[PDB]
């Protein structure tokens, strides 16, 4: 297919989104990812090469992609994500910080021949258009809400002994799954301590806390997305887009652009400008795969 | 919204 992409800072004082698109034409294989970093860019930077390499490795070990073992593909991509996060946390600890507290979300799409898989953590979103109809392919990992993932995430966080205030875990983080974010994982106890030292809560408060598991995890949801000849285009984007434009609206908008000039790169740039005209307040990154059709 | 914030108890 053809790719259109854009990644802009918009109204934020820093740019922490990034995008990756890598193809192997001989193998009919492509990897597209949007990363939405927070509290710095070091996690995003790490993921840029490390996640690709690990995913490619996890799936090549066994020529795994089109074997039809969904379970095995799913397990491979999960272990890839978990492994990368393990390595990131070490890196953040040794090649850092000392005040680097960064993290990043990630929505990855892998296509090989006529199969597509999505590995997703966080609050970017992927959608496609199929015979004129929208399919929303991912669900949000937020510690509040009503979608399938939402109730389960809040349950998982509370189960780990964390709490949620102002729609944030420990009043801090607004996503429940992410790479990095060591203070919610292997340094959560230290986190409580720092809070006392910085006067965000009392000593007796920390006493009543009992962390059982990690509050934030990098374990992805994994989806298999059937590809058919009537899939018109696929869109991966950060929440800088979706928070300000409903997916049914973006799909109609892109369809209109492509009917107009058939240029996916121009469609993508014009879409990002619509998001800015609507005064989205975040970095905005968009990747569109134009598969053509009718 | 800013994705992180200084933490707060319930
Ligand atoms: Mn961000
Ligand atoms: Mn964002």
């Amino acid at each position: 297919m053809r790719w259109g992409y854009t990644s802009v800072q918009g109204f934020r004082d820093e740019m922490e989104d990034d995008i990756v698109i890598r193809s192997d034409a001989v193998d009919s294989f492509s990897y597209a990812a949007v990363f939405d970093g927070h509290a710095g860019s070091s996690s995003v930077k790490f993921l840029r090469e490390e996640l690709y390499k690990e995913c490619v490795g996890a799936l090549q070990a066994g020529s795994l992609l089109n074997g039809g073992d969904f379970a095995a593909i799913k397990e491979a991509l999960i272990k890839a994500f978990e492994s990368v996060d393990r390595n990131l946390l070490k890196w953040l600890e040794a090649n850092g910080d000392e005040e680097d507290e960064s993290g990043s979300t990630a929505t990855v799409m892998i296509i090989r021949n006529d199969v597509s898989f999505i590995a997703h953590i966080g609050e970017s979103c992927a959608v496609l258009s199929r015979s004129g109809q929208i399919e929303e392919l991912t669900d949000y990992h937020r510690p509040y809400g009503s979608s399938r993932a939402a109730i389960q995430e809040v349950k998982r966080v509370k189960e780990a002994g964390g709490w949620i205030v102002n729609g944030r875990i420990c009043g801090d983080i607004a996503v429940s799954r992410a790479f990095g974010d060591i203070r919610f994982k292997t340094k959560k106890n230290d986190m409580l301590k720092k809070g006392v030292d910085e006067g965000r809560w009392s000593e007796k408060f920390v006493s009543r806390i009992e962390f059982k598991g990690d509050m934030v995890v990098a374990t992805p949801d994994i989806f298999q997305v059937p590809l058919t000849s009537d899939v018109e285009f696929i869109i991966l984007a950060s929440d800088g887009l979706w928070d300000y434009m409903k997916s049914s609206d973006v799909v109609s908008y892109v369809r209109d652009q492509l009917r107009k000039h058939g240029n996916v790169q121009l469609a993508c740039e014009s879409l990002a400008q619509v998001a800015l005209d609507r005064r989205s307040q975040d970095n905005i990154s968009i990747i569109i795969a134009d598969l053509g059709r009718t | 919204r800013k994705t992180v914030a200084k933490p707060k108890g319930p």
